[PDB]
């Protein structure tokens, strides 16, 4: 069974955006809790 | 006996269950108002008790140097054990393909959420420095300190938090199809769009149901180990300790069996009034009450087996401490708890074996109330009596509860009933789907004879 | 289409995204405040009663 | 323009229509029911749902994360002698419960969120609900919609094929 | 839409950098 | 941080001498030698609770 | 049915070979034969006790799986009276038959007179404290009483099921069996727990575990369920197992095997964490004996092969739906159950992993071969899948 | 150590790090033999109280001393339950005197004045041990011995 959104231009872009958001959040959190002191 | 009384239609199930919520505020029945007022008054008692506990400290209870754990832990275990029966009905019966879970899964699971909410306060309230509860949770700090992770209270933090989140997500997933029926029948533009956002445009259809059914089976499969693990961990803290009564190998399974047994009594006590007050007699039949009583009897016998194992362990070993534990349970200053325990959970369950007693609604209510008191007494016996007398005779003292821990107990009851009343006012008590699907399954069974 | 406009889909997805961003931002602000120089009084020349200069 | 709606009275009629469909090549169709029929479901939705792979992946990730968290926290970052308990892998008892709880938690979140996302569930607005009688679709009404995505879809022929069955109301659901 | 997600991410990044600078001001 | 890694901060006495002292480029080797000479205890002991708190 | 006869012949061959090597071991040393026999009886007893427990549990809770294996469970339960006769050699060891048959000392420490008598050369006080409860006459009487209860429940239930074929099966008989099963499940749990305590926990009187016995019931349940899956593959073609069966009973039995495997692991881990975390000298020795002289390797093998490998393999819808894959896992689980019980019983006597005798392997294979032969003899007495049953509708879904 | 009131002693909340126990055990019991035993924290190498502590307030020391950190303690009270000798005392209420200037002068600077919600136990007079350890290390470095 295909996903409902299969065959959409927006799928790769939304996945990318979610990954970029996540990476940014992770780096910022890491900096504050590990390197900011 | 059948689990569905004949003469039901998909429209009738939508209209009957749908009518309870969505009724105009000014048309709320007076019984609801009376019950909600009582629950709110007990909630005010809860607020006063918590405020004075925070102002003065945990010293207002009856706890002392030998008995460092008093009625706070007893009530925590009692409330957390109330929520096992609803999780069982929601998940294990789904795995077992039992057909009597359809009409009682929603109310039982709501009871589990509210009981977990009530029991989650005690770990913070009994803490002595309640505002430092976050220290148990791993969190980034400038100190570099960590939780021990080898104690059982660290396990409690992960078990209760996981249990609450999984129960909430499973309950919300079940409500998503029900929200879709409510938004369609809301009849007010503002009432609609509130159920509709919760429904998330469910638009029930094939290729949505197929994923929904698989996800529900997977969530039910994950929840069954989770609930057993939660109660086993709430039993490990006593078992890990070297205290003679506390360290018993049979504690984990016995505690799980006790939780289902106490929870089923609470579910029978609250479900029977809801069934009579609304026209839910067709949805919840006498067969549902009879099967629930049999499950309560089955788990009660395992609790009695746990007692027999404990007594055999006391008589088997030559340790002075096990023998004095038995003596203090039987002829000690707190023997009343043990005698009431033996009366309430062993003598009361024996009538359940007979079919006529299970069929009688008054008999079930009296036995369920006795079981609820007996389970509280069992927790009291396990904790307080064992803590009172220990290895060194010089460190022996008696535990006498004050009025403030009782005030907290009634306050938690009030909070629980307030949450139940708001739930029954706003959301449907009976799953609207999985009840018409039950009717579909029953009609198909009749066709194949 | 019954009770919602066409852009409700985008609005709901963006609301979820913004809620997650707001939770992360709140955590970050709390951590930064508790690790700030104003809170811990770092690099702040405290004025003295007699104005002694090392 | 989105599709054609059948509005069938009873689930048996919906099943019969779906069985008569998929025989003329009318693929890319859906059926709307208050409850899972389980006969319509396997007819037009057959295959892997996709949830179990995510459940397994995130459950294993959570269990590993919990174990690594306990190990790094209490045996590497700050080594603290507590009760004489070992500071090695022989401390594998008293490390199981956190691993199990983390695995269960992440598996449950993966199951729920994957079910919601794979269904494209957060859609308050849809081309459906433009049908006048779809309001009663969650309360005793059954429907069959053939999407415009179907390779052999033309408004006139699809409507006529739906009328070849006996439907209470054939509608043209638009965008 | 991806464009709005990226715009929100950039706004959140700017806010986070401002907060981080405010801490060490 | 310094109770655990004291070889990056230890200096050859003259600690009260005007703090115009700049650590040398080979701070690691000199720090290890000074840790060995002064007998600074390993992190097994310097990170105990009753070292600081009482 | 010819496959059933082949299974019976293979079981008989395994039995005669196992008894023959056990007899050769007895000639070299009587003591080694008796210690091996105790382990062999304990592992063999699981299939009949498990069959009785599942039969009563299925009567209480009607299921498609229960109707499919009801006749096979009845046949396995029916072998219980013969199992009681097999207990007689163990009884001779702890009675005054010692000093004869070549036994230097009584099989059980409580049986030895010096240990339980004041002024005795050893006179261990803890064993002496339990002398009335742990005495040869009392132990034999309780085990015999348990055998009578087990035999009566198994024979009465089988007789009612055979009667169901003749007449009055619509509500009568089915209700009667359900009622006998409900009282029986409570009697079965109490009798099995005490039987486990007397036969195995009493080997070392110094140690006692409350969870013990419940763990044996889980171990017996896994062994019987694995055995049922192996038998079902052999009887997959039998005509009544051709028009009256579907993938759903096989899938349900696979789910039950997975649940029993996780349940057994939970009970074993629960005992280990409580004893390990509460470091009390009284309960520490049992774990010390099972983690020394190579016993640690057997414990690691149980953790990996017995638990992780089945849990991952049975985590899929396929490998439980398919009978052949369910059979291969079921044979592996049975081998792991034999290893688990050897780890539970053998360290009491061997003291070293390399000290394990051929007789230790011989006694379980010979006794379980007798059990299989008797089971295959009994199951051919009556047709499978009793056609006259108000639950036959669950098989037609 | 704080002085609790008679009502607090009645509730068994007295705070004493060291206690002496009279066992009065003999034949007759009208003329028994009095036995006095002083009881204080045993500083057990394997300590049950440390294993049950969620926030790691109680951990061991390189020397072998049990370390109770008042600041870390969140007040759970699990450690007292798992202590076999029951030598741990908890501040259920604010026993310490904060409003009396003369009592504040009496308090020793080396040992912290505990607040409500923290457990207390015998610390083998850690302040004396720490002072001796610092003095021995200072003397060794000045000598250059590193002894
Ligand atoms: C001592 C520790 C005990 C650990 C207990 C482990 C067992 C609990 C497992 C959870 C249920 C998984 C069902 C999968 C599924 O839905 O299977 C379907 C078939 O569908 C598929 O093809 C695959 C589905 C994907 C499954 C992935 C699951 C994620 C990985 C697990 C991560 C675990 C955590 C801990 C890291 C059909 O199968 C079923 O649904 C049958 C369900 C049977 C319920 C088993 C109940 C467990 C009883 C023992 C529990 C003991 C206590 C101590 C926890
Ligand atoms: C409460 C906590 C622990 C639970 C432990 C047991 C594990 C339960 C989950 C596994 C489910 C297995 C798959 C489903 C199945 O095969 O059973 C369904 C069966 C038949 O149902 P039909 O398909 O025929 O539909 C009938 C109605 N339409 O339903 C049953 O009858 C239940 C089977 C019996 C359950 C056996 C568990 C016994 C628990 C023993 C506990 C021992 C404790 C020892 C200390
Ligand atoms: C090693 C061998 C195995 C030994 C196992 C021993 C332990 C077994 C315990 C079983 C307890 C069962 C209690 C009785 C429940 C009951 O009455 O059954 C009702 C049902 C529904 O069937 P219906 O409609 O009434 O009629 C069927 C015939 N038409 O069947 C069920 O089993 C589901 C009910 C819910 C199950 C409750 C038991 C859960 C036990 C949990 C505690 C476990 C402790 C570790
Ligand atoms: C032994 C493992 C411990 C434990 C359990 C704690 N510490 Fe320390 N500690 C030190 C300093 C300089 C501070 C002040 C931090 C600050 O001002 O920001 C602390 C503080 C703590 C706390 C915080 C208490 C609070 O109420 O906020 C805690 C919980 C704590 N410590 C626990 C210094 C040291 C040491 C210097 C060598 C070492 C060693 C320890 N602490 C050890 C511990
Ligand atoms: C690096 C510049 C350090 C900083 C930052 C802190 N301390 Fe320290 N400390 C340092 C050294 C090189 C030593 C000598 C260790 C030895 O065994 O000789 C110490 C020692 C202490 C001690 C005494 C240790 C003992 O065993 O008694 C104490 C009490 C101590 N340090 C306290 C302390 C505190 C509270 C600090 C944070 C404000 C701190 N030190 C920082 C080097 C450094
Ligand atoms: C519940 C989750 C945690 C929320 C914060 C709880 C503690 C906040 C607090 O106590 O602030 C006190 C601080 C000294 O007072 C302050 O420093 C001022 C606080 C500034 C804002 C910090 C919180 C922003 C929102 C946090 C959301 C998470
Ligand atoms: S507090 Fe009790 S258990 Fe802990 S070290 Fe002291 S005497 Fe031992
Ligand atoms: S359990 Fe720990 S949190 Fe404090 S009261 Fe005891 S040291």
């Amino acid at each position: 069974m295909q996903p409902e959104w299969s065959g959409d231009p927006e799928v790769k872009p939304v996945f990318l955006a979610v990954t970029l958001t996540g990476m940014v959040a992770f780096l910022l959190m890491v900096w504050l809790f590990a390197f900011y002191w | 006996e059948a689990y569905l009384l004949p003469g039901e239609t998909y429209t009738s199930i939508s209209a009957k269950i749908g009518d309870v919520p969505l009724t105009p505020p000014l048309k709320t029945p007076k019984g609801w108002l009376a019950g909600f007022s009582v629950a709110f008054f007990m909630l005010m008692i809860f607020f006063v008790s918590v405020t004075w506990l925070f102002i003065r400290g945990v010293g207002i209870w009856g706890i002392n140097i030998p008995v460092g754990w008093g009625m706070d832990i007893i009530n925590f275990v009692w409330w957390i054990g109330i929520g096992h029966a609803g999780t069982l009905i929601s998940a294990i019966l789904l795995l077992l393909n039992q057909g009597w879970r359809n009409s009682i899964n929603r109310f039982a699971e709501a009871m589990t959420l509210f009981a977990v909410a009530c029991a989650g306060l005690y770990p913070i309230l009994h803490l002595g420095r309640p505002w430092l509860f976050y220290w148990l949770i791993p969190y980034p700090n400038t100190h570099g300190m960590w939780p021990q992770f080898r104690s059982a209270l660290a396990w409690d933090v992960f078990a209760i938090s996981t249990y609450a989140t999984v129960s909430l997500v499973f309950w919300l997933v079940g409500l998503i199809p029900d929200f879709a029926t409510l938004r369609d029948r809301a009849k007010n533009i503002w009432v609609k769009r509130l159920y509709g956002i919760a429904a998330l445009g469910w638009r029930g259809s094939a290729r949505h149901w197929h994923r929904y059914e698989m996800a529900s089976i997977l969530l039910a499969g994950l929840s069954t180990p989770l609930v057993v693990s939660v109660h086993s961990i709430i039993s490990l803290d006593f078992a890990i300790s070297q205290v003679p009564g506390w360290q018993v190998t049979v504690f984990p399974p016995y505690f799980v069996a006790g939780a289902v047994f106490a929870g089923f009594a609470m579910v029978l006590l609250l479900m029977i009034p809801v069934r009579t007050f609304y026209g839910f007699e067709n949805y919840i039949t006498l067969h549902h009450l009879d099967v629930m009583a049999k499950v309560m009897l089955t788990t009660g016998m395992i609790v009695v087996y746990g007692y027999f194992m404990e007594v055999f362990a006391s008589l088997y070993s030559g340790n002075e401490f096990e023998e004095y534990l038995l003596y203090n349970r039987l002829f000690g200053p707190s023997s009343w708890a043990y005698w009431g325990l033996l009366f309430c959970n062993a003598v009361a369950i024996q009538p359940l074996w007979f079919k006529k007693v299970r069929q009688n609604i008054p008999a079930l209510l009296i036995i369920s109330l006795i079981v609820s008191v007996g389970m509280w007494l069992e927790r009291y016996v396990i904790i307080v009596i064992s803590l009172e007398r220990d290895f060194l005779p010089s460190s022996w003292d008696i535990y006498i509860p004050t009025i403030w821990d009782w005030s907290l107990y009634i306050g938690t009851f009030g909070l629980f009933f307030t949450l139940l009343f708001l739930f029954i006012r706003v959301l449907p008590m009976i799953n609207i789907f999985e009840m018409r699907l039950f009717l579909y399954q029953e009609t198909e069974k009749a066709k194949q004879r | 289409a019954q009770i919602f406009p066409r852009n409700a889909n985008l609005l709901s997805r963006l609301s979820i995204f913004a809620l997650v961003l707001l939770v992360v931002e709140g955590i970050l602000i709390l951590g930064v405040y508790f690790r700030s120089n104003y809170f811990r009084q770092v690099n702040v020349a405290i004025e003295q009663p007699v104005a002694f200069s090392h | 323009v989105y599709g054609v709606m059948a509005e069938f009275p009873t689930p048996e009629a919906l099943i019969e229509a779906t069985r008569k469909a998929k025989a003329a090549g009318y693929t890319k169709m859906d059926a709307f029911s208050p409850f899972p029929i389980e006969e319509v479901i396997e007819e037009i939705a057959h295959g892997d749902t996709g949830v179990p792979r995510l459940v397994l992946l995130f459950g294993l990730i959570g269990a590993a994360s919990g174990f690594i968290l306990q190990y790094i926290g209490n045996l590497v970052d700050y080594p603290l002698n507590v009760g004489g308990r070992p500071l090695d892998i022989t401390n594998w008892p008293a490390m199981i419960p956190i691993t199990f709880e983390s695995g269960i938690l992440l598996a449950s979140f993966a199951a729920a969120i994957g079910m919601i996302v794979l269904n494209g569930l957060p859609s308050p607005y849809h081309p459906v609900f433009n049908v006048p009688r779809f309001q009663y679709a969650s309360q005793d009404a059954f429907f069959l919609c053939i999407e415009a995505t179907d390779p052999l879809f033309d408004r006139s022929r699809t409507s006529q094929f739906l009328r070849s069955l006996n439907p209470m109301q054939v509608s043209e659901v638009a965008y | 839409l991806s464009r709005l997600m990226i715009a929100g991410l950039m706004v959140f990044l700017v806010l986070s950098l401002v907060v981080l600078l405010a801490g060490r001001l | 941080n310094c109770h655990r890694n004291p070889e990056l901060y230890v200096r050859p006495r003259e600690e009260v001498y005007n703090m115009d002292y700049v650590p040398p480029s080979n701070q690691l080797e000199i720090g290890r030698q000074l840790v060995a000479e002064y007998g600074i205890m390993p992190p097994d002991q310097l990170t105990n609770c009753y070292v600081c708190h009482r | 049915i010819p496959q059933l006869g082949q299974v019976q012949m293979l079981g008989l061959a395994a039995a005669v070979i196992g008894i023959g090597v056990l007899a050769a071991g007895y000639f070299l040393s009587p003591t080694s034969f008796f210690e091996s026999y105790i382990y062999g009886y304990y592992v063999a007893m699981t299939i009949p006790l498990g069959c009785l427990g599942f039969l009563m549990v299925q009567h209480l809770t009607g299921g498609a799986w229960g109707v499919t294996v009801r006749r096979m469970l009845e046949a396995g339960a029916a072998t219980l009276p013969i199992m009681g006769l097999l207990f007689i050699p163990i009884a001779l060891g702890y009675f005054d038959t010692y000093k004869a048959l070549g036994l230097e000392h009584p099989l059980y420490e409580w049986a030895n007179p010096e240990v339980v008598t004041p002024g005795g050369a050893e006179f261990d006080p803890i064993i002496a404290h339990k002398v009335p409860w742990l005495s040869p006459l009392w132990v034999t009487a309780r085990i015999a009483i348990f055998f009578i209860i087990w035999s009566a429940l198994a024979l009465t239930l089988r007789a009612w099921s055979r009667q169901q074929d003749a007449g009055g099966d619509a509500k009568k008989l089915a209700t009667r069996m359900r009622r006998l099963s409900g009282i029986g499940v409570a009697l079965f749990v109490i009798t099995v727990t005490f039987f486990s305590f007397d036969v195995a926990m009493s080997l070392d009187p110094h140690w006692f575990s409350t969870i013990y016995g419940a763990h044996y019931m889980a171990n017996a349940g896994l062994m019987t369920l694995a055995f049922l899956a192996l038998m079902m593959s052999r009887v997959r073609d039998a005509a009544l197992f051709r028009e009256y069966v579907s993938v759903k009973p096989i899938h349900d039995i696979g789910k039950l095997i997975f649940a029993f495997t996780v349940l057994w692991t939970y009970m074993s881990y629960g005992q280990l964490v409580i004893i390990w975390s509460g470091d009390v000298a009284e309960f520490t020795p049992w774990y010390v004996h099972r983690t020394q002289h190579g016993w640690v390797f057997v414990a690691l093998a149980l953790m990996l092969f017995a638990f992780a490998l089945p849990f991952f393999v049975l985590l899929f819808r396929g490998t439980k739906r398919n009978l052949n894959t369910l059979a291969t896992i079921a044979g592996w689980i049975v081998v792991m159950r034999f290893v688990d019980m050897a780890w539970i019983i053998l360290p009491e006597f061997r003291e070293h992993l390399w000290d394990i005798a051929i007789t230790d392997v011989a006694a379980p294979i010979g006794l379980i071969g007798l059990v299989i032969a008797l089971f295959a003899a009994n199951v051919q007495q009556a047709p499978l899948l009793p056609l006259r049953d108000p639950n036959m509708e669950q098989l037609q879904n | 150590i704080a002085v609790v009131g008679k009502d607090q002693v009645s509730r068994g909340r007295e705070m004493h790090w060291i206690r002496i126990d009279r066992y009065f055990a003999g034949e007759d019991l009208d003329n028994p033999s009095i036995y006095m035993m002083p009881v204080n924290c045993m500083q057990c190498e394997k300590a049950p109280c440390e294993v049950v502590c969620p926030v790691a307030a109680t951990v061991h020391d390189y020397e072998g001393l049990n370390n109770m950190v008042y600041n870390r303690c969140v007040g759970t009270k699990y450690c007292s339950n798992n202590c076999p000798y029951k030598v741990r005392r908890f501040n259920f209420l604010q026993y310490s005197d904060t409003t009396t200037e003369t009592f504040k002068l009496a308090f020793n600077p080396d040992v912290t004045v505990r607040i409500r919600g923290v457990m207390e136990k015998c610390t083998y007079c850690v302040q004396r041990i720490s002072g001796a350890r610092i003095a021995a290390k200072r003397a060794a470095v000045q000598a250059g011995q590193s002894s």
